[PDB]
């Protein structure tokens, strides 16, 4: 068992600083070069920085050079990423991965990764959603739902009739609008119309909203 | 003096980029600096920078308040080779306006494909005596031996390249000399 | 920088199948090529390094071949935990660069989507903007095309799609496009029509409405 | 004498064309001219042109009234190395019909791949006396030192090439000589 | 010299879309590739230098990729102030050379041209010359044909076209073509355009 | 703020001469190599000339070597371009550009451009246009030089639906232009070069 | 590693004919190419080495040619002893690598398969599992494809194949397809058919 556990992720405004850290165990930490690798939501993996076993040598991808500082404390088996001068585009899961052995040759691959920690860069303030009906039209097995719109940050809970309606439900992952506010649909298939409510929870806003659909 | 383990550059079977298809690995080759000095005090260094805007790293000693003039000759950049693994080779050379109490010997063989030529024998002696018959005089009963032996560059199968150095052997004969004041 | 491309975008397969995904480097990279598996919401795990060495504790059914530009990952006898996204990564030059990914979903019989349009709520129209939602319910496979048209005129630039994961029970997908207009734009036209194109449907379907 | 800052040519990480894929920067290499002279008057120069039609720039001092014969030997092209940063190396050589009161030494190592070979030591001494035991005599009590040390060309990542030069150290011992008329 | 070619000749896109212009050098130029924005009547501005390095002050929605022969400029979410021409330029050899540029159009629905033909004035006939004007008014997209026929005879090198910039309001174009007499009868200006199903003719007689 | 203002553009006969100047502000002018880039009307960008920080070194595009001279005066923060033995093909707006710092490696790019100055190389003499009616009504503004002409409709009553086209240079050497309007009417034509105003009823 | 490809995956021929196999190596391998013959359940035999040299004890009808990427094996007058699989192998680099091989088949006349479908025994349902078998009996050539369709809903991933070796009386093949689990159907396509035949039960 090798263990890598990141932390320090969260919401941060453009221009400000956040500090990620990684707790490493189950290997000889001071014998390994280490990496940060990031994954923007719904995109692929991009290597960010490497550090020597020493702590004494750092290298960085062009995309982040001058804004990021990799460092470590081998006494505490800790690896750090310091993010400065952040931009919305730097939003991603940031992963702590161990060097596969090739550091000294500049041939980087990643034999063990951590669970990652989510960094969201956004100027938008904490806000609870507006909830709008998605009502059924004419007839046939019909479909109905809720539009949960203009909330920050993620995530939201949605249920139907306080958890009783479970089958044929589909909650969609949120999408970031040009607003910088997230937007989500929740739907379900039914035959008849009998009282359909959608229960929306947004705990960062401490907001609850029940909406009736006809 | 001689370079120790010159035969180690015949390991051409350990993660080396092939010469060509099915070939043996490229041996070590390219830019070499072979340098050695014997002295009664620390080697005195003059700073010369290829590029004066180079950021030299923490834990190394490098020419400071470097200007464009540092790229040819800046007299500000004087130091004693008083610390190991500290003075980067590319910034520093023996100061020829000093080193009266040291004897220094150095060849830079440049070029990217330059082959190492390394001679060994136990039958060669260098005399450290100047034109007046006086060798280095060891202040405070100390002898200073300085060396660089960058042999060239190792190419791993990636094609990336590393400097490879070797240890240098020193045998110095000394004798007592009276001196005044 | 070296550009890495990957075999198909997406692949459908079933427990027991021999599965092949390929990877191509934009230049010769010898065998400095690596394979990772990544499940939704999870950290990547190393499968293969140096193009053909099995990372410790990775099952023997996984194998790798190739040298130069062209690379293949092969799962001899696919298993239920082998359903994931697969990434290749060149370790030959700095920076190290990854493929775009190959998602492997569970092979289900084809199934056209049930399509439903939903008009803006009047409550939202008071807000000064109007969302129109198009739902595509329980379809297979992954591929599907949503074209919005207002008064016949193909809209573009002001849509956003979102997809569920392959379902635990019926192995289908479900997708929601949302078209966004100002209240001014909305009330300056009459007919709103979601047009959906999918391998299953004979002729492309359009649900529609009038204010 | 020696070239100061020979080790600066180990900077193969500062905007260099890579040897090959993932490799180090090409070191300074190719055509070089290492020249030095000590005289009791200006070094005397003969003009020889690769190409008699070349337009040399304002601010520089070059063979005037060049003709096709200037490409082998035109006796009109005579000059004194009397100004710094003015006499283009490519137009001028020491005039072997004069320079009685100077000692000059030079090597052109031409070629495009030619590796730089640079020796440093504080143990080597050139004697400036002629066959008759007389060294340069300093008219008006003035010593003339002249030098060129074009080490080769630096190739940047674009492929363009610049001459790189280095400084030269002179130490000259003089004694007092009586002379008549 | 190094020839630079560009992407498509022009691109129609909408606010919020992801736009991707390509550039291609006739030989390998490593990353010595620079991108400028020009608007009509204004001076170019440096967006990208060394292929992927953003000029300070330029928005982060702008991104450059490429090394060797093939380069791409990328606008994540196009904004209205991005409606412009985009030029790539190699900095690898002398002389530095630009590509033809890529005009970035506001996309809107297809609209046919109103076509009118005007005969020459009697005032102009008096002094020696005869100018026949054909106008294609308020159309999209830009790409249109205008072909003159005297007595049903196809005409060449005696005509000149001229075009408006996308309109502030209806985002459309307009084109004027001029044909520059008494020996012939039937004067026709024929128009082909994406929004015309069959080619339209407008004619008159002396 | 970094600033570059070209000046000296105008009309000039083939064979004759003309000297552009460029006033630099708000950066160490004496540390930057400087460039001229030209753009022919509706055509591409062509690099023309570079001068070193010094003023003592100049390099030129083959297409202009021997006809143009780049010069500078770091005392006055000024860059100049001397145009000699002009040709009709040399017609363009000439842009003054700061070098990006790559002068020394022969690797030129342009991190700041001035708004530009127009140089027009033509034989033709200053001439007022003939205005003919296009009886959607319009005006045809024919045989004028140099640019430009201004056109209003009913002296700036009629705003909406009018389209004044770019001019066109014809074999004659004289520019010709159209101004139209869709309608269910007097075109006002101005040409300051000839000091000519023409109102026309259509 | 060097990848070896062979043209004609399978070739049909009869005694007397000239037969031509081709091999392409993924890179230039000079003449470091070798041909082997293999009969089912037997050990390979070396035919050619160095692209051209005929191994001692091998008949003269066998010849090889080629240098670089593309190599040919030629039997001038095929005999009955020569019906087997033919592999090329590169000996230029380590590891040595083999082509996929070319089966050489006894040519006869096109013959459509008799198709038979077998529902599971009830005895086997008592187990828990259900096997469905499809039989293609006495057909030629070997190239044959069999689709499983439940409710006309194309199945795959759960149905294995087996084939007999060319029969020593009539020179035909036989194919058994077995599927593991309302209308169960086996659709067969073969060049010996006008258009696919299907066999079903309910």
């Amino acid at each position: 068992e090798v263990q890598l556990v990141e932390s320090g992720g969260g919401v941060v405004q453009p221009g400000r600083s956040l500090r990620l850290s990684c707790a490493a165990s189950g290997f000889t930490f001071s014998s390994s070069a280490m990496h940060w690798v990031r994954q923007a939501p719904g995109k692929g993996l991009e290597w960010v920085a490497v550090i020597s076993y020493d702590g004494n040598n750092q290298l960085y991808a062009d995309s982040v050079k001058g804004r990021l500082t990799i460092s470590r404390d081998n006494s505490k088996n800790a690896l750090y990423l310091q993010l400065n001068s952040l931009r919305t585009e730097d939003t991603a899961v940031y992963f702590c991965a161990r060097d596969g052995g090739g550091y000294s040759f500049g041939t980087y691959f990643f034999d063990f990764w951590g669970q990652g920690t989510l960094v969201t860069v956004s100027s938008a303030s904490t806000k609870g959603p507006s909830v709008f009906p998605l009502a059924p039209s004419s007839k046939s097995t019909a479909a109905l739902g809720c539009l949960v719109k203009d909330y920050f940050p993620e995530p939201v809970t949605v249920s139907w009739n306080s958890g009783a309606l479970t089958s044929g439900v589909h909650t969609f992952p949120a999408v970031l609008q040009s607003s910088g506010l997230y937007s989500l649909s929740s739907v379900v298939t039914v035959p008849s119309s009998q009282t359909y409510i959608c229960n929306v929870n947004h705990k960062p806003s401490n907001t609850k909203v029940d909406k009736k659909v006809e | 003096t001689e370079v120790i383990g010159v035969t180690s550059l015949m390991n051409v079977h350990s993660n080396g980029q092939a010469t060509h298809d099915n070939g043996a690995g490229k041996p070590v080759q390219g830019t070499s600096f072979h340098f050695f000095s014997v002295g009664g005090e620390a080697l005195e260094l003059q700073g010369v920078l290829f590029n004066y805007r180079t950021k030299y790293p923490d834990g190394t000693i490098f020419p400071k308040n470097a200007t464009v003039q540092s790229q040819v000759m800046n007299t500000e950049h004087k130091a004693y080779l008083d610390k190991n693994k500290a003075y980067p080779v590319e910034c520093w050379v023996p100061d020829p306006t000093r080193n009266e109490n040291t004897r220094y010997f150095g060849t830079l063989t440049g070029g990217e494909n330059v082959p190492p030529v390394l001679h060994i024998t136990n039958t060669a002696t260098t005399v450290l005596l100047d034109e007046f018959g006086v060798g280095p005089l060891c202040k405070g009963d100390n002898l200073y031996l300085s060396a660089v032996d960058v042999c060239g560059m190792f190419t791993n199968r990636s094609g990336s390249q590393q400097w490879r150095g070797l240890s240098r052997y020193f045998k110095v004969q000394l004798r007592k000399r009276r001196v005044k004041n | 920088d070296i550009q890495m491309t990957q075999s198909p975008s997406s692949l459908s397969a079933s427990v027991g199948e021999r599965v092949t995904i390929t990877c191509r480097a934009s230049q010769r990279i010898s065998n400095y090529l690596n394979w990772y598996q990544q499940k939704p919401g999870k950290a990547p795990k190393l499968l293969i390094y140096a193009a053909s060495t099995l990372q410790s504790g990775v099952p023997s059914r996984f194998s790798g071949s190739g040298s130069g530009t062209d690379f293949t990952l092969t799962i001899s006898s696919l298993q239920p935990e082998d359903f994931a996204t697969y990434y290749c990564q060149q370790s030959y030059s700095s920076p190290p660069t990854f493929g775009p990914g190959t998602k492997v979903d569970i092979k289900r019989t084809v199934a056209a989507p049930s399509v439903f349009i939903f008009p803006p709520s009047d409550e939202q129209l008071k807000s000064g903007t109007a969302s129109v939602v198009c739902l595509l319910n329980n379809f297979y496979p992954r591929e599907a095309k949503v074209q919005w048209k207002v008064d016949n005129a193909l809209q573009s630039g002001n849509s956003q799609e979102s997809v569920t994961e392959q379902d635990s029970k019926d192995s289908t997908y479900s997708l929601s496009s949302t078209l966004t207009l100002s209240k001014a734009d909305y009330e300056k036209h009459k007919v709103y029509a979601c047009e959906v194109t999918h391998q299953g449907l004979s002729s492309p379907v359009t649900k529609s409405f009038n204010r």
